[PDB]
RNA sequence: CCGAACG
RNA sequence: GACGAGCUGAACGCGAAUAUCUCUUUCGCCUUUUACUAAAGAGAUCCGCGAGUUUUGCUCACGCAGUCGCAUCUUUUUGUGGGGCU
């Protein structure tokens, strides 16, 4: 353990799993702690809205929706089940206990 | 059994040596053993009451509704 | 279930079919199973009773009792039931 | 576990009669008798009633409708009396 | 993260690639 | 980013 | 109605680890070629890996043996008998 540090769900890397590489490299654009790829290939104002930014995990958490020209990516942000697990600490609680 | 669904029904409750008698039902037992209201003899034209009928004393039942 | 052999579980498959029952006083039984017990006592709908005479009369539901029952008569629709098939050699 | 039943299914190859309960006789070999009394026989012949006798190479016969059961002579009765006690 | 600036490629153009956001922004 | 040969 | 560890053979197949090369292109180093960069693809190779009987090498082990060719009260194998009419 103390070389593992500790245990990683599938959960955390929502946009750090390689599909979230993916769906960079095939956009040219990259994760704020993700690495670089150098491109794969190579809009009226009046009429368009923005109430938000579209922002890069936007365009990478729906490659399609949010893209113009998306294509050689594997899937997407999809998200595994929130898992209800807490580290039991002290061997003396019972098995099965109530987490506060 | 499906003598539950029969619950407070009038019958027709046919037993050994060909016999008839209906009545609403009122209970029965695993043994099929049977309980009714204002029972009929429908041989000799008679109301008897609320009876007991043995398991083995039932051949058949017909529901008239 | 475990303890059970295979007809009666055929009788009960054959639930919700028009079937007929004989029993030991001669008389046939023509209706609609609704369901039966391990006791083979069972309950028919839409019943036509043909009697030791040639009687033919018309009850609404009927509830027989098994060890008065001699056979009955299922559909060989029924009879590609998975156990008829699974026994069979090929 | 009936004394009678026990000896009855070790009568396996036994050239011997039976009575039906309506009057029926059947004159064949005891292939097996299992916990219901029911036995099948083979190398048989079955009379019924006021009938004509009629040969069967097997027959199936039900514990309950049998009469009775008529033995050889030959019989070594106190040889399948044994072990009627014991259990298996 | 890349939101839409720059360059892809920092090979062959003469920076190390960093894209540092303006203190200065509004 | 980052170094060796040859001419 | 019933029994393996280790090696080389099997002939079929790519949990999680991945490096190299070739080719067709683009890009960048940039005098040239090697040697390289990073993109797109198309192809190989390496280092390994799993199961079937083939036994070679046990250093283990066996055969009246675990298994053979549900057992009396209303619902089941302890049946309601007997007679006789067309
Ligand atoms: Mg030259
Ligand atoms: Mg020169």
């Amino acid at each position: 353990g103390q070389l593992l540090t500790d245990f990683p769900d599938r959960n955390y890397f929502y946009l750090f799993e390689p599909q979230a590489f993916v769906t960079a490299k095939s956009l040219n654009m990259c994760i704020p702690g993700g690495p670089k790829f150098e491109p794969l290939f190579r809009n009226d104002i009046n009429k368009l809205i923005i109430r938000s930014p579209i922002r890069t995990e936007y365009k990478v958490a729906f490659p399609y929706l949010y893209n113009n020209r998306p294509r050689k990516v594997r899937l997407s942000v999809y998200h595994h089940p929130m898992s209800l697990y807490i580290k039991t600490e002290d061997p003396d609680l019972p098995a099965y206990y109530y987490d506060p | 059994p499906e003598l539950k669904r029969f619950m407070d029904k009038k019958l027709s409750i046919t037993l050994n040596a060909n016999r008839h008698v209906s009545g609403t039902l009122r209970g029965f037992d695993q043994f099929m053993n049977l309980v009714l209201d204002a029972t009929v003899d429908e041989k000799l034209k008679v109301d008897i009451g609320m009876v007991v009928i043995r398991g083995n004393s039932i051949q058949t039942i017909e529901a008239l509704e | 279930a475990k303890g059970i052999g295979i007809p009666v579980k055929l009788l009960h498959e054959a639930e919700g079919h028009v079937v007929t029952v004989e029993l030991k006083s001669g008389e046939m039984y023509r209706g609609e199973l609704c369901d039966a017990e391990d006791n083979m006592n069972c309950q028919l709908k839409d019943v036509t009773a043909t009697g030791r005479d040639g009687r033919v009369t018309q009850l609404a539901h009927l509830f027989i009792r098994g060890s008065r029952v001699r056979f009955f008569i299922i559909p060989d629709m029924l009879k590609n039931a998975p156990m008829f098939k699974r026994i069979d050699p090929k | 576990m009936v004394k009678l039943v026990r000896f009855l299914m070790k009568l396996a190859n036994e050239t011997v009669q039976i009575e039906l309960k309506n009057g029926t006789v059947i004159q064949g070999t005891i292939a097996g008798v299992d916990i219901a009394m029911n036995t099948h026989l083979k190398a048989v012949k079955l009379t019924a009633r006021g009938k004509n006798p009629v040969s069967m190479d097997h027959l199936s016969v039900r514990g309950n409708n049998i009469r009775y059961y008529i033995l050889p002579d030959s019989l070594n009765l106190d040889t399948l009396l044994v072990d009627i006690d014991k259990p298996k | 993260m890349y939101n839409g600036i720059g360059l892809v490629t920092p090979r062959g153009s003469g920076t190390s690639g960093y894209v540092q956001g303006n203190k200065f922004n509004m």
